DNA sequence: ATCTGCTTTGGGTGGGTGGGTGGGTTGAGGCAATT
DNA sequence: AGCAGAT
């Protein structure tokens, strides 16, 4: 009724159900996959509510939509202190002091590509931030190959952001100086925070490699993490 | 897929034998047509 | 004793 | 598929016709404004 | 040494 797409979602109701138990603990343990499935099963379902209701909403805008689901609550909030490597692609709660946030980033989804020789585009989709661009136009009138260019603002971008966090007064053993955490937020969670809230955090504990110059392959053996916000309060 | 490019979702097919091949992105981790799709254009 | 190869835009 | 060739880290064994919105950050000394 | 190019 209201046209929004984000269904906020509390774990416990996991658990209160005997079905999803084993679905809560793997959401627990397998964050990605399982808010996957759990976006489109909410689209699926959103469709077939249509459906069988037979009603005069149009469903051609339905099928534009892309749904969400915002899990929180997914157990005791841990310290920034007490995150440790068996943690890494685990969804995880943290409570801190928002500090800054850096400007809009665009991030690529969708690659456009044109011919120099028959002005034929063709959008090729991104995987793990990898351009799969062909090396010859699909037309098979004009097969010429090497013959692609990438026209930069007819792309499709998705909205990125970075926080820095810091964590609360109170978790603070001795008084010493508070640890940072840095998160990214995607899509409609950018800008859900300003300089100084403090906020509770669900996200995915995630580690990404660090190459050792802008030139090579090389990358340094220490890895960098972060937190993949899903939902933010 | 509606998550961003960096989500990070890692399939696994199963054949008619016993083997195992990897895929990657979430409308595979939901269809097989469009997993097959990309396994024939990854290639 | 040239191979040239030419391309015509009504093609596009 | 093999052979030929350039350039780092960061730093003065590249420089100041590349600059300081590309990083290398304390110490001293001169000048205007504040007193 | 890794990667960018010509035969
Ligand atoms: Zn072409």
């Amino acid at each position: 009724e209201l046209g929004t797409s984000n269904l906020n979602l509390d774990a416990r109701n996991l658990l209160a159900y005997k079905q999803t138990e084993d679905l809560y603990h793997q959401l627990l343990n397998y964050p990605q996959e399982v808010i996957s499935i759990m976006d489109q099963t909410i689209k699926d379902c959103m469709v077939s509510l249509i459906v069988d209701n037979n009603l005069d909403y149009d469903l051609d805008e339905i099928e534009t939509k892309f749904y969400k689901v915002r899990p929180y609550n997914v157990g005791s909030c841990k310290g920034m202190r007490e995150l440790n490597p068996n943690d890494i692609d685990k969804l995880i709660n943290l409570k801190g002091l928002v500090l800054r946030s850096t400007p809009v980033i665009p991030d690529m989804k969708v690659a456009f590509f044109k011919c120099n020789v028959c002005d034929h585009t063709m959008a090729v989709e991104i995987d793990r931030g990898v351009i799969q661009e062909p090396a010859r136009c699909e037309r098979i009138d004009c097969n010429e190959p090497n013959s692609m260019s990438l026209i930069h603002n007819r792309c499709s971008f998705a909205d990125k952001q970075v926080i820095k966090l810091q964590e609360t007064p109170d978790f603070v053993p001795d008084g010493q100086t508070p640890h940072s955490i840095s998160l990214c937020v995607y899509d409609e969670l950018v800008d859900s925070c300003r300089a100084g809230d403090r906020i509770e955090v669900t996200g995915t504990f995630r580690s990404i490699p660090i190459r050792a110059n802008s030139r090579q392959r090389v990358l340094k053996s220490l890895y960098k993490t972060y937190v993949d916000v899903v939902h933010v309060k | 897929s509606a998550r961003h490019s960096r989500f990070g979702g890692l399939l696994s097919i199963q054949t008619p034998d016993k083997t195992r091949l990897t895929v990657s992105g979430s409308q595979a981790l939901v269809d097989e047509k469009i997993a097959l799709q990309k396994l024939d254009d990854s290639k | 004793s040239f191979k040239s190869r030419a391309l015509n835009h009504v093609k596009k």
